């Protein structure tokens, strides 16, 4: 009975994230439109709105918590799409996975003070592409070093 | 981490809130990572059998009814574990599947009961990418 | 769903504040919680599966007697032969001068890392970096 109604709204959706598909757009952009705007063309309002609401879901992350540095549009992005265009959660989500990338880091070696906001920042918040560039220096005198005089001899095991 | 947990559902099943703070406090400084579940009997009972509809990019909709497939699972389940049982059944990792029940995008976090899945017959639909 | 519902979403939002560091939250979703005598089930997520991103902690010396630590990102599946192209490509040393050891024992291109003990976040390896002048 309202097995018939969930059968009808289901497949009213899955029309939307097939004509997403086909022009680009995860299934989770779509129905992060439709939540969001309300709007009948999900493809449009994306290509021309999304970008003012990513914009805003950085700036009231950087106000929520301004100790974490700059947010990136890739880190908006990822919290906006996982809490489905609910912009309250997006910014807690936005927040929390900065702060929670910016405690490993820390533990890690890395933190606040050597850098790990701008790696984070200038990485769209990808923990291990941070962790890569942040330790290049540590790298670069074993790189200098290869072609010394007189290196020890090969260890055998 | 792992005794923290316990003490913090023994403090929120106890009553005690204050118990229930200092632990959920503690674990939040350190990000731990948990699963906080309700009980299964909390749930409407199963196992439920699960009329699903697969499609994808370029599948004809029609209103046409026929589910491909019926899966026996519980209400109280996760959809991260049906898309388990349906990567075991069927080859189709996490990554590809994509659950739309009623009106909804289905997160997998939530229960299927969330979305209202608590009968024989109901209707969940299985769209699979072509990209990932 | 009664307002099981509700109780499941503050459940939720609860894993989410923790895991998130809000301190505030958390206190707020296990008060609201405590308060309602809702019986729950809390575990900690069991580390990742074989196919997923964990830090190694990688003792490195090369032939000059230097030695530093430093931490790697792999998936425990991942062969020593990719390994040693992770490392090339991030940082330069060639695989043919990466030797690789966990245990007393020399690893081959062939062996996964999760055949060698690698399985969580915190665990180790030893890289030999060897001179472009070794024989």
């Amino acid at each position: 009975g309202r097995q018939d109604k969930m059968r009808k709204e289901g497949l009213q959706l899955v029309s939307m994230i097939q004509e997403g598909e086909t022009a680009g757009a995860s299934p989770e952009e779509v129905f992060s439109a439709l939540q969001y705007s309300g709007t009948e063309v999900p493809l449009q309002w994306l290509r021309s709105e999304l970008s003012y609401v990513l914009e805003m879901v950085a700036e009231l992350a950087g106000q929520q918590d301004p100790e974490l540095g700059a947010f990136s549009c890739q880190e908006a992005r990822k919290a906006w799409l996982d809490r489905h265009g609910n912009l309250d959660e997006a910014v807690e989500e936005c927040v929390r996975a900065r702060r929670r990338k910016v405690h490993e880091l820390q533990s890690l070696g890395f933190g606040p003070k050597e850098g790990s906001l701008q790696a984070l920042f200038q990485h769209g918040g990808d923990v291990a592409r941070a962790l890569t560039e942040l330790q290049r220096q540590r790298l670069e005198p074993f790189h200098q070093r290869l072609w010394d005089r007189d290196p020890e001899p090969t260890p055998c095991w | 981490k792992e005794e923290l947990a316990t003490r913090l559902s023994q403090a929120i099943a106890g009553g005690d809130e204050k118990a229930a703070a200092q632990v959920a406090a503690v674990l939040a400084q350190h990000h731990v990572a948990l699963n906080v579940q309700l009980m299964e009997a909390w749930f409407p009972p199963g196992p439920i059998r699960l009329q699903v509809t697969v499609e994808d990019a370029t599948s004809v909709l029609s209103s046409s009814s026929s589910a491909h497939v019926s899966l026996k699972i519980h209400p109280h389940c996760s959809i991260a574990a049906l898309q388990d049982q349906v990567f075991s059944e069927f080859g189709f990792p996490p990554a590809v599947q994509r659950w739309v029940i009623g009106r909804c995008l289905c997160m997998p976090e939530r229960s299927l009961a969330s979305y209202g899945v608590s009968q024989d017959g109901d209707p969940a639909f299985l769209y699979l990418l072509s990209a990932p | 769903d009664e307002k099981t519902k509700k109780a499941e979403e503050m459940a939720l939002s609860l894993a989410r504040a923790v895991a998130g560091g809000d301190e505030q939250a958390a206190i707020k979703y296990a008060t609201w919680l405590a308060e309602q005598r809702v019986p729950l089930r809390v575990q900690v997520k069991p580390e990742v599966s074989p196919t997923q991103d964990i830090r190694l902690c990688v003792s490195v010396e090369d032939a000059y007697m230097h030695t530093v630590t430093i931490w790697l990102t792999v998936r425990p599946d991942m062969t020593v032969a990719s390994l040693k192209d992770m490392v090339f490509l991030d940082y330069g040393f060639p695989p043919s001068l990466q030797q690789w050891v966990v245990g007393q024992r020399l690893a081959r291109d062939q062996e996964t890392l999760h055949s060698h003990g690698i399985r969580r976040n915190g665990d180790g390896a030893y890289l030999y970096l060897l001179s472009a002048r070794n024989t």
